[PDB]
């Protein structure tokens, strides 16, 4: 029973975080002021997430936030290095906190981080690597990152696959999805609802199982890859303590598919360039594992694939082509009806339908440049629209007053990746048929 | 086994589809000139097919799988309706704005069909004298359809199984040169051939520069 | 197999996503292309060279009885536009067997109105923006 | 060519035409040709039209033909004076359909979209009656109207 | 209900403030426009550019019967106005189902007086300062 | 073909405004309402006699302006008491704007330049008076999307 | 007669590319694209006074091209920041290329030499641009068969 | 637009036939009013600092 979104929210980004901080199942913000007066710590995974959409060249105008039950984070420095002041950043129930740990050994950086006992509802539980803080039933906590070396990480008793259903009953109007939990599991049950509910699923890992040699891998990638789902993913080296999803969004949510305008050098900014050697890259290739290579001193995304190998463009084309003949349709017949002059099922205002669609959804993209026209062969590109008459109707869909096999039919155009050149340098240069072929 | 309907049928169809619009509207009763019945009793209509005009051109040609021809003439037929009593006038035009309601001309007129409305004619309102005593109220009017008749032809050609030609060419370094060309149903000029090899897609593989120049 | 008949009732015209109704008797309507399709440049000795044409309006003539309710919305879409600069409007006709048409396209000029002795007619002239016949309803095309 | 189409509240259809009815006017005795007359200058008259053809009535005057004035044999004695006329006159007629089609309540649209990087997408597309493509969704939150206060400057520049 | 039937007879014209009366058969009045609406430009291409109309002007005839008393008024009016310069005078037009028309307007030229064996007509060219249509009196728009 | 609409809104002649002196001009003739040239081009360029070419910028861009009235306009009359002002106490600039409805704007200052020709006949004339502009770049400040 | 069809592909204007520092242009006037022109003749003749006849080679390929947009046009706002950033920086020179459907090819680099005259009236108007090229020799590369 | 609206004869009440007075004659207008106030938000910078390029 999936209910239409409509043009806002088709750029609406959603980011099921875990925390407490409002009882509502979502919310939705035009700024990074706003989450932090809701009591999100400066560093935390949403504020990360909301600073990297934002920050984007083709930046959404507002950020749905999700709600996850959260039971207790940590502050994790295990197989870290540090020689620096750590700082931790802690609100309490609105009030705002800092905390310094010196300098040295990450167990010992650890321990003494304990020291967050102070003004302190809240507790911190040290246990030689990591710190484990959980607050109690009337407190509220928020951790966020400071200038230390370590990632945080959150707990709760929830699962994705129970906790969506939730959220989008409650509201449906946003377009893409991400997740704080990073799981093969949660990332499979996203994938999972997503493409059931018509939304594109996106995610970033750290696993070095895309770098592993394409001979064999056990890698989330390579799971997807088999399900044949259409989930898009990038191998980012910061993913598990920046949650880039963000930055990617943000270089792809403000331009329209009209343009048929891919994602295959579009700059980033917040992500971090890739380390690997180019057998490396060759392996992740193979796996549809994006990665944002730094080229003649830039930084630039890299073709865009999602996991069945389509190009993440033409499932987004299509995408907007469904949300926009659905929004064009209604509002016609909602004019219509308005008036006493409801759409009757008679020959004679049936054929209206092909103007309606050709107006709104159709001719934009035909204009700006996304769908091909033209002829080829002997075919020709045009768009074509095929409408039923009274008699081929079945009586039982007279009925039910439904009306089926409206059919479309479109080209898209696609963009250029890559070029190759044989050039070539002479000392000198070396039949004459003159005669036309 | 490509079979249509000719002419016999769409002519008399059309008047059952006006009979069935006269009755369905105005609730009188109706009757054809094909047969004289002795009058009936209370207000009625009569039906006639006064006139029919042809168009000299056909329109279209249908080829059956054999080969033989289907031909298609555009026509326009004339009926003459007359009311005898209540008040005809009145009658009569129910049944011409009977074609503007969309509804009830879908019954009997759908679209496809081989015959649809074109114009009206003047009602006019006469009293005819009876018995010397009584003088009775009619009408009158013209109803133009259009129509289309298909015929079906009585054989076909035969086909051009083989054909030969004689060529000459006139040169002035000796006499003319003959030679001759042929065609047969199944013989085609190259054979089999396959022809000069295709260029070849290459395969999909992986690319490191997204520009490269190689000497 | 039954072959159409030239339907008159069936020939729709769609302006801006209604139906327009109330025609004159006759002609209900016209469609006239304004340019010719291809330029022939003749040269002395006679070589021949062609040119493709890129302008394709066309014009559409629209017979209305003067107590037509539809006069009413044309004037004030007429009148509307003038002062917005929003001139255009979808546009799109049906053949019972015939030629189609489907684009855009705005009211061009006022037509001429008299009053006498009988209802009379208005003939409307709507541009469109492109004038290319269609072979969509022809049953065999 | 019907003029105009009323649609009943529950759909039905109701059709207008345009007509021209002919009366045929017979004067037996006394001055038969100007009693004729005097009719056909009665239309000119407002307040005396207005009594029998008020503004907005369904039929109207438009023309006349010649009066002729004849003289008729009677038993073949006596000559007896007459006089014939056409007066034409406007109308509208209206009348009801008979039934209406069912209205449009689910439309379902099949789209593919033919694309080079692999076989064709298909996806569809839906209309429910009551269903909003966006639910009820807030939107955008507006922009202030900022409250009415007192200013003490005409022009005020502040950095 | 019931819907009106074309009245030639309450097709009102007032000129001035009082109303016109005596007028020939057939076609009492005639209204047309001077300018097209919009003027296309078209590019070598393809490009398509609009302008809209700012000459709004516009023509009324109007045929009177020769023995018409309001033949003289019209004759002073129409000198008068040379010699003073003042020329604008209110025009106002009724449908009994139709387009109205209200604005100003003048005496344009002089209609041709020619005398036979019966009484003839004068056709009087009133200029009209804007003409733009009106839908008050259609029944239902 | 539709999908090359130059202008999405007709053009209007009438959002074209013009300001001199802060007061907006009205009374306009048939056909053109302003013209604007330059009277210098952009750059001077040498070329040698073995082909070195070598360029230069153009210092001067003073340009001249066209405004045509109707000679019953009552601007007229501000334009001929300007004149008298400026020949005795000498000062003759004034600001100028110009309003790019759908083109290209311009905002510099300006003087009478030459009064224009004055005729009477049997229909109403037409004056053309030059406002010479002192810098005359032309500016695509109305039109968005201009990266 | 037909044995004589000196173009068997009707000539579509639209072919016609004009790419001005590497994008594309468009928004075309109504009549004419584009024109092309030198300034100086090939050779120089020098005749003596008994008839002795010697020539020489220019070493002056400049030229000169038009560009025709409607003055709604979007480009125009394009050339207009061109002007001045030249004026100021100092950096005149900019890729100039065409395309010859079936005709003459040309590329070389060029500068904004003139801007037009701007005028607003009861029609759309016109612009013609002159874009100074440096080396103007058309190229036949499109015609094929050239031995 | 200013808008004017005048009743029918079948419209006025008998009462005010026999008083020889003519009611609800309606008029609409809208008022054109001036400026009065106005705010700037200069500012002064030692210098100048996404590009979409994309139409709306």
């Amino acid at each position: 029973g999936t209910q239409p979104i409509d043009t806002v929210g088709f750029e609406t980004p959603m980011f099921l975080a875990m925390h407490g901080n409002f009882p509502e199942r979502i919310r939705f913000y035009v700024s990074t002021a706003g989450m932090v007066a809701d009591g999100f710590a400066v560093g935390s995974p949403a504020y990360q997430f909301a600073t990297n959409a934002f920050a984007g060249n083709f930046a959404p105008q507002r950020v749905a936030i999700g709600r996850m039950s959260i039971d207790s984070s940590k502050v994790d420095f295990t197989g870290t290095t540090n020689t620096e002041q750590v700082v931790v950043n802690i609100t309490l129930n609105k009030v705002v906190k800092a905390v310094k740990i010196n300098v040295n050994t990450p167990a010992q950086i650890a321990t003494a981080l304990a020291d967050a006992v102070t003004a302190d509802k809240a507790t911190a539980v040290a246990t030689g690597t990591y710190v484990t803080v959980t607050a109690v039933s009337p407190n509220v906590v928020s951790v966020g990152k400071g200038a230390g070396v370590y990632k945080i990480v959150n707990e709760s008793s929830e699962t994705v696959a129970t906790v969506l259903p939730s959220v989008i009953a409650e509201n449906h109007n946003w377009y893409f999805l991400a997740t704080e939990a990073r799981s093969d599991a949660d990332i499979v049950a996203a994938a999972e609802f997503a493409k059931a509910n018509y939304k594109l699923h996106i995610y970033n890992s750290t696993d070095v199982d895309a770098y592993a040699p394409e001979n064999s891998a056990a890698s989330v990638f390579d799971t997807l890859k088999s399900l044949s789902y259409d989930s898009l993913g990038t191998s980012d080296a910061g993913a598990d303590v920046d949650f880039t999803e963000g930055s990617v969004i943000g270089a792809m949510a403000a331009n329209d598919p009209s343009y048929g305008d891919s994602l295959h050098l579009k700059t980033m900014p917040g992500m971090v360039p890739f380390a690997g050697s180019d057998t490396q890259r060759s392996n992740a290739w193979s796996r549809n594992a994006n990665i944002y290579r730094g080229l003649y001193g830039g930084g630039s995304y890299i073709e865009g694939k999602t996991s069945s190998g389509q190009y993440v463009d033409v499932i987004r084309f299509s995408h907007w082509v469904k949300f926009r003949m659905e929004e064009s349709v209604f509002a016609y017949m909602k004019r219509r009806s308005d008036m006493g002059l409801s759409m009757k099922m008679s020959d004679e205002d049936l054929p209206v339908l092909k103007s309606v669609l050709m107006n709104n959804p159709i001719n934009i993209g035909i204009r700006n440049g996304g769908i091909l026209t033209g002829y080829d062969n002997k075919v020709s590109y045009d768009p074509t629209i095929i409408i039923p008459k009274r008699a081929n109707i079945p009586t039982n869909d007279l009925a039910a007053r439904i009306l089926r096999d409206v059919k479309v039919e479109l080209v898209y155009n696609n963009s250029l990746h890559y070029v190759k050149i044989r050039a070539s340098v002479v000392l000198d240069r070396p039949s004459t048929n003159a005669q036309t072929p | 086994p490509l079979d249509f309907t000719n002419s016999d049928v769409v002519m008399g169809a059309l008047t059952k589809a006006v009979g069935r619009l006269c009755l369905d509207v105005t609730g009188y009763d109706v009757v054809e000139a094909d047969e004289t019945i002795p009058k009936p009793e209370g207000p009625y209509i009569l039906v006639d097919l006064s006139l029919l005009t042809p168009l000299d051109w056909a329109t279209n040609e249908v080829v059956d799988e054999d080969g033989v021809v289907h031909t298609a003439h555009n026509y326009t037929a004339s009926y003459t309706l007359t009311a005898y009593r209540g008040k005809p006038h009145w009658a009569l035009s129910r049944v011409h704005q009977a074609f503007g309601l969309p509804f009830l001309r879908e019954k009997y007129f759908p679209t496809g069909s081989p015959y649809a409305y074109s114009s009206t004619s003047n009602i006019a309102r006469m009293r005819v004298p009876l018995n010397q005593q009584m003088f009775e109220n009619r009408a009158r009017t013209i109803v133009t359809f259009n129509a289309t008749f298909v015929e079906k032809d009585l054989g076909t050609f035969e086909d051009i199984e083989h054909i030969i030609i004689g060529i000459d060419v006139d040169n002035p370094s000796g006499p003319p040169i003959g030679i001759g060309a042929d065609y047969d149903k199944g013989v085609k000029p190259g054979g089999d051939d396959p022809g000069l090899p295709p260029k070849p897609n290459p395969p999909i593989v992986y690319h490191d520069a997204i520009a490269q120049v190689c000497m | 197999l039954t072959l159409q008949a030239y339907d008159p009732a069936k020939v729709l015209v769609f302006i801006g996503g209604q139906r327009v109704s109330g025609f004159a008797a006759d002609t209900k309507i016209v469609i006239t292309r304004n340019n010719d399709n291809i330029s022939v440049h003749a040269g002395v000795d006679g070589e021949i060279s062609n040119a493709l044409s890129r302008d394709n309006t066309g014009v559409m003539t629209l017979s209305l009885q003067n107590t037509a309710k539809w006069n009413g919305y044309l004037a004030q879409w007429q009148r509307q536009a003038n002062v917005t600069g929003l001139i255009y409007l979808p546009v799109q006709v049906e053949g019972s067997q015939g030629l189609s048409l489907n684009t855009i396209g705005w009211i061009q000029k006022q037509p001429d109105l008299s009053y006498g002795t009988e209802v009379g007619q208005m003939d409307w002239e709507i541009g469109v923006l492109d004038a290319w016949l269609s072979p969509d309803q022809i049953q065999g095309i």
